[PDB]
Parts: C-alpha cells; structure tokens; sequence
RNA sequence: UUAAGUGGAAAAGGAUGUGGCGUUGCCCAGACAACUAGGAUGUUGGCUUAGAAGCAGCCAUCAUUUAAAGAGUGCGUAAU
RNA sequence: UUUGGCACCUCGAUGUCGGCUCAUCGCAUCCUGGGGCUGUAGUCGGUCCCAAGGGUUGGGCUGUUCGCCCAUUAAAGCGGUACGCGAGCUGGGUUCAGAACGUCGUGAGACAGUUCGGUCCCUAUCCGUCGUGGGCGUAGGAAAUUUGAGAGGAGCUGUCC
RNA sequence: ACGGGAUAAGUGCUGAAAGCAUCUAAGCAUGAAGCCCCCCUCAAGAUGAGAUUUCCCAACUUCGGUUAUAAGAUCCCUCAA
C-alpha cells in the first residue's frame, strides 16, 4: 500500500538507496499501489558515484510491500519492509544486481530480467 | 402537370385493377398494390390510365404528376422490371453469392452478409460487378445504395464500391 | 458544409435550393457546399 | 424462471478446481411448495405463488404467528399442504410447467447457474450523513467546530427552501435490494442447502429470494 | 392574406414562398427545359510566354466546311 | 459573468474576501459519442455542425481571488445560483484600540506603502427538508398475496491480445 | 460499455411543383453516450382510493339500537434478525 510521499528501500545496484514515490499512475484518482505497480519518485539518498544521483526523477517498480497481496488460493504473502527497482522505461532494470527476495506476481507484469536477476522468488 | 398532360399511360400486357382509395397493378410479375391518392382521379378508357387533377392548385398541381409518374413506374416496372448495377473497384475485394443471399469481403476483420428481400435478384457477373433486377424502383434503389454504403468509393485511389457510370474526383494527396 | 447567415453562390453550377425550412445550395464540388443558420 | 426461497444460514469458504477459494453463501432452501397459481385471465398476469417454512395447524386462543389463522388454513388447504411463514410470488417463471401442491425441490437449480438474489438489509437505525451517505468529516483541528455534520443544504433568498433529495441523517437499514449474476457453486439434496458464490443481503436466519438472472 | 403556432422577442444582410400593382419583352415563321446529331479549321497567326494548339500575360482577335460555330462560348489545362 | 454610469429597496444593521462541507442549473462542449469539409496518403491533426448523459487529479510557492511550476489524467471546460452556501465551519486576508520602518506634515497626526500582535453569539415558532408514527377514509368486517397511474436511482472510462 | 423503438446533425431512394434536375411538398429507409422502454427501488391518501385467494356472519331486530358476540386485533408479559 504505497502512496504519495511513501519512503521506499531500493533493491538494486543502479546507486540509489532511498527513493520518494510522487506518484501512482495508472488512472485518475489513484491512491495506493502495490506489488507489481510502477510508481514515479526522487532519489532522496544515493550512494557515492553510481549511475542515478540525488534529485533525479526516475521511473520504479515495486517490489515486497508489507502489506503483501493476496492470491486466488486463498494464499497471502507478506514482507518486513517496503522496496523497489528502478527501470528503464522497458520494464528493464537500470542495475543489474537485485537483492533481497522479490514476489512471483512480477511474472504476470512482463518483469522476467528482475525475476531471473533475483534470489528466491515467491 | 408538363407531365401529367403526358398522363396516357397505355399498358401493353398488363391489367390495372383500382380499388379506390387504393389501386393494385398486375402483369407479368404482378402484385404492385398502392394508396395512391383521392385528390386526383383515374379512368381507364380501353387500355389508357388517364389521371385528372381537379381545381388547378398548387398542392393538385404537384400531386398530378406525382402519381402519374409513380403509376407509370409501376406498370413498367410490372411489366419488365427495372435492373440497378455497380462495380467494385479495389484490390482483394471480392463478392459473391449464397443462394438467395450475398456475401462480400473489403478487409475487415469480418466479412458483410446481405439479406435478399421480396421481388429482388442479385447476379454476380465476375466477383466484381453486381446487377439487382427487381420491379419496384424505390426498392432496388434503396438495396443499391444500401450495399454501396458498406465501402463507398475512396477518393485518393478509387477504392470502393460505385455504380457502373459513376465519377470520383481523385485527389492526389 | 459551411454554414453562415450569408448563403451565396459562388460559382454558376452552384445553384440554391430549400430543404427542411432551410436555405442551401448545391455544386458538383462540396467546398462551394453551403446552408443558411 | 427457476425461482425459489430460502433462509441465510451463513457464509463459509470451499475450494474450487485448481484450488482457488471461494467464499461462499449456504441458503435453506426447505419444504418449499406451490400454493396458487395466478393468471391472466382471472387476475391479470401469470404468476405462481410459492410457501417455503412450514408453521403449526389452528389453534384456539393462539397469540403468536407460529400458529396459523383460519384464513391462511383455508388457503393452504385447497393445495393439499400446511401453513407457511412467507408467501412471495414469482413472475419469471413459465406456469404451466408448475401444479399446485407441487413441491419445489433445490434441485430445479444446478451448478453453473447464474441467479439473483433478494433480501431486506440488515438494518443500522438512525444514522449521520457521514455513515448513511459517503460525506466527508470536517478537519477535527485547526480551530474546527465542524466534524459530522452535513454541510449547507441550500444555497440562498433564490430558491429560498431545501430541494428535495437532500441527504440528510435518518433511519439506514432493512430495505430490500437484489444482487446481480451470481452463480451456485453446488447442492446438496439431503441437507436441502444451496451455496451461493459470493455474500447475499440480509441477517441471518433471514428470507432470501433466489431466481434466476435475466442477463 | 398568411401555413410560421407567424400571431405570442430585435438588426445589418441573405434567399426564395407566396399575393398585388404597373412597365417591358419572348411565340404556330411553334417559345422555356432536356435529348442526341456540329464543334471546327489556313491559325498561336504574332509578342510565340516552361512547350501551351480555349490559360507566363499582352492577344492582331482575319475568310469560313456552312441552313448554322468562335485567329475557340466553355470542361479544361504539366501541354493535349 | 468585468471595470463603470444612475442612486430605485435596505443605515430603529441586507455579514466583507478566500478556503472547507454540501450541492443545483445553463451550454457558448474539456473528455467520451455521431457527422461534413480539409492545403485529411496512413498515423494524425485543423475547422464547422449535432449533443449537456455521465465524468472532469494530487502536490510546491502563494492571504491571496489570479498566476507560475512539478507529476499524472480520457479530460484536467466556461459561467450562474446575495461575485451559491459563516442562525453549517474556519478567520489566513482588511480593519478597531498597541508598537515599528520609510515618506509626508511646524505639529497633533496621516499614507494605505510595508511589518509583529490582536474575543466570530443564538435552547428552531412557520414554510422547507430527511426519516418515523397516530386518526379517519376507500358501501359489510378481517388475514395474506399483488397490479402499477406515477416518482426516484443508475448512466463514466482505460490498457492489453 | 447490452438490446429495442422514435429522433437530431447528416447520408439517402423514389418524385413532382418547374417535360430536366432536386433527400421533400406527398411517400420509403438509415442514422448518436442524448428522449422513451429495458435494469433496481418506492408506490391505490392513484379521495380515480384498484385486483386475487381465504376466513367470519344475530337471539330480539325498520337486525337501525341493544346486551351480546364470531373471524380478527389489542392491553399485559418474555425477547431481538
């Protein structure tokens, strides 16, 4: 459940750690996102060189919420913490080293290069 | 009524049966009933449907040679029918026949289905000109322009569906 | 269609005719297309 | 057509093919018959009339409706049949395919058909704008005195009344509303029960109409 | 007289939709449509202009096969 | 719907601007719908016509109405209803007592040019509205099931194969 | 976001007035998120007060008025979907 002003981890090698979310887009009216969502943010720390750098506004994909999904068996899953990965307008990342565990509700969203970069998939 | 003093009408081998209020037309291909008008009035002196307009009016006056020409297309059409026909020009597109019905194909993603109706007859010549015989003008008219409304002509090449002397101003765009 | 309070014909084959209560005139080419409203 | 009546009994879970959950509405659909037959040519329309929940015979110095009164008797004695708590009428049926004293088993529904289903809601009382209405509450800081009221319900000396319609507070609860498209998931003849896919409105051990949809 | 519910909201202007009043011209030597039957040529002759032979734009705008037509009314037109 | 002109009601008081809550109407149409023309190849676009059913974003700097910007959106429409709505709410603005800067004034003081601070009352009689009961009526009295003259609600839209 | 009808703009067929031509005057079609119907809910105080099924009926008595009383409700009491 991601909305606007929501401070998210990020879970790869492209140099940002911390990332603000502006917005979800989608349709008009939209409030919250979730696993499988791309969102717009800022980079509010960034680590020293890397390729993305403080103050940019990039382009995320979301990935382990807290507040995790649900699924047709009746499954749930959830996270500790809130994370995302940052793309390249192609549903590619702009890193190329994920970390952490990422959901299996990135397949139905055409993000095959974030789930084989992955660990354990669930 | 120029037209209505034209108003002899004399049928060759064909029978002209009013009813009043109504008048029928059989011949040939028979059954060409209509509520003609009360205003005017008929008479058949021996084979002649001569129409009279009473009180020169305007109204009257216009009313003449309306019937007279609808009476007129009536017996000719009775008596040997009319025939309406067109041509598709295009590349892939091809009509044809199904029996009663037609069926043509202009690249949608579904081709069109026409339904024949009563007193009419299609005839495909060579998949890409059409005739429509029937009896009734109005009604091969209606079919004609209805199936050419399916995929009129395109200006810039002539893609489409036009009758066989039509003219398309051709933009070179 | 153009439509304006000054129907006019614009060239000779544009002749002007009535329909529905309202003024229009006809060409062989519609550019010279036109009603009165 | 295919309609019948039931109670709610409650809502649990089953799992379908593949193993996919699905939360599910158990309905009582019980000792249901036909009781009367309306037509067209005596009462205007075609219709049957349906009881479902069996009550006890006439009884002197009876004071409570689980014992039926001389009228409802002679009614349900022309069908060959006892007395009923609900009585509704259904007109989407075909009439002629029904006879009176006939028995509507559960089984005229099978699985895959897509219903509707009515029922009273619940009930709440008497409830604000905030509740009865999705009106937004007022900020509770920065000097507010304005927290679950309505707002203004008019605008000034022009139009110088309330229009009707306005969404004010008031009593929020039973009225009867249908659910659209709905589908049975299964039956069981033994227990006479259906499940409904889905939540139904109403309490429980309360009457639902189950027919079937139009669309 | 009007055929719009004008009557029962204005104007510059635009059109036929009808009535009235005159003036005037068109005709069994057959009017006004519309069929088709002729469309010209020495000649674009000349400045001949991207050639152009109804058309960069100025024409020089003459006889007439003929009962009857123009150094082309006019569709046009890269020019035809 | 503006800035004004007039000075007809109201000075034994007709609450001033923004914002919140709640709406309702018009069309001179922002999106969606249907069409004609195009100096419309397609993709599109421009202009005009019909059309008001529904819908018409969140933030930064603004007292700010207004305006600029950041990100979206199918779209981020223009107006009216005492520049809708304070006996429904705030009180940022202006303006009352305090004080200060600049300017003007011999001065007391002024500007309206700036700045900090500065008390928002009311138990609803009638109409009205939202719900909910009692009485009587409806050619005998009752229980139940109903028809439906009318009325209200709903009406949006996208991406992918 | 469906589907039926009737329509707007607009496209037309036939066709005179006006031997031609013309979507229009008479006639025949098509045609929109808009109108009506279809969907949901309320609804005979709809004083026009409706319809169906079932139940009940006085001993006198112009069965009016009567004590009665019937079908049926209620008072009262235990409760809540």
């Amino acid at each position: 459940m991601i909305q606007q002003e929501t401070r998210l981890k990020v879970a790869d090698n492209s140099g940002a750690r911390e990332v603000l979310t502006i917005k979800v887009l989608g349709g008009s009216g939209r409030k919250t996102a979730n696993i499988g969502d791309v969102i717009v943010c800022t980079v509010k720390n960034a680590t020293p060189g890397g390729v993305v750098k403080k103050g940019d506004v990039v382009k995320a994909v979301i990935v382990r919420t807290k507040s995790g999904v649900r699924r047709n068996d009746g499954s749930y899953i959830k996270f500790d913490e809130n994370a995302c990965v940052i793309i390249r307008d192609d549903k590619g990342p702009r890193g190329t080293r994920i970390f952490g565990p990422v959901a299996r509700e990135l397949r139905e969203g055409n993000f095959m290069k974030i789930v084989s970069l992955a660990p354990e998939v669930l | 009524s120029r037209v209505g003093k034209k108003i002899i009408d004399i049928p060759s081998d064909v029978t002209v049966t009013f009813d009043g209020n109504h008048v029928t037309v059989k011949g040939p291909k028979g059954e060409l009933s209509r509520t003609l008008n009360e205003r005017m009035t008929f008479k058949q002196e021996e084979n002649t449907i001569e129409v009279v307009r009473p009180s020169d009016s305007k109204e009257d006056r216009t009313n003449h040679g309306t019937t007279r020409a609808l009476l007129n297309n009536m017996v000719q059409g009775v008596s040997q029918g009319y025939v309406k026909v067109l041509e598709l020009v295009g590349v892939g597109y091809r009509a044809q026949m199904q029996g009663k019905d037609l069926i043509l194909n202009v690249g949608y993603s579904h081709p069109v289905e026409i339904k024949a109706e009563e007193n009419i007859t299609f005839s495909v010549e060579k998949n890409t000109v059409v005739k429509v015989e029937g009896i009734s003008k109005e009604q091969v008219g209606a079919l004609a322009s209805n199936i050419r409304s399916v995929r009129p002509p395109e200006p810039y090449k002539g893609k489409g569906i036009r009758y066989q002397g039509e003219y398309v101003r051709r933009k070179e765009g | 269609m153009k439509v304006r309070p000054s129907v006019k014909p614009i060239c000779e084959k544009c002749k002007v005719i009535k329909r529905k209560g309202k003024v229009m005139v006809i060409c062989e080419n519609p550019k010279h297309k036109q009603r009165q409203g | 057509t295919k309609g019948i009546l039931g109670r709610k009994i409650g809502m649990t879970q089953v799992f379908g093919e593949n193993g996919e959950l699905i939360p599910v509405t158990v309905v009582e659909a019980k000792e249901n018959v036909v009781l009367q037959k309306k037509t067209v040519e005596v009462d205007g329309y075609n219709a049957i009339q349906v009881g479902f929940e069996d009550k006890k015979a006439y009884k002197k110095d009876a004071k409570s409706n689980k014992y039926a009164n001389k009228p409802a008797e002679g009614h349900a004695k022309k069908a060959d049949a006892a007395p009923k708590r609900f009585i509704r009428e259904f007109r989407n049926v075909d009439v002629d395919a029904y006879e009176v004293g006939q028995e509507v088993s559960v089984d005229t529904f099978v699985a895959g058909d897509v219903i509707d289903v009515t029922g009273v809601s619940k009930g709440k009382g008497f409830q604000g704008a905030i509740k009865r209405h999705g009106q937004s509450r007022g900020p509770m800081s920065h000097g507010s005195h304005f927290h679950r009221a309505p707002g203004s319900v008019g605008m000034a000396s022009d139009a110088s009344r309330v229009f009707k319609g306005q969404k004010m507070p008031g009593r929020m609860g039973g009225n009867t509303v249908t659910v659209q498209n709905l589908e049975v998931v299964q039956v069981d003849t033994e227990n006479k029960v259906i499940l409904v896919k889905g939540n139904v409105p109403g309490p429980k051990k309360g009457l639902v109409e189950i027919r079937t949809s139009i669309k």
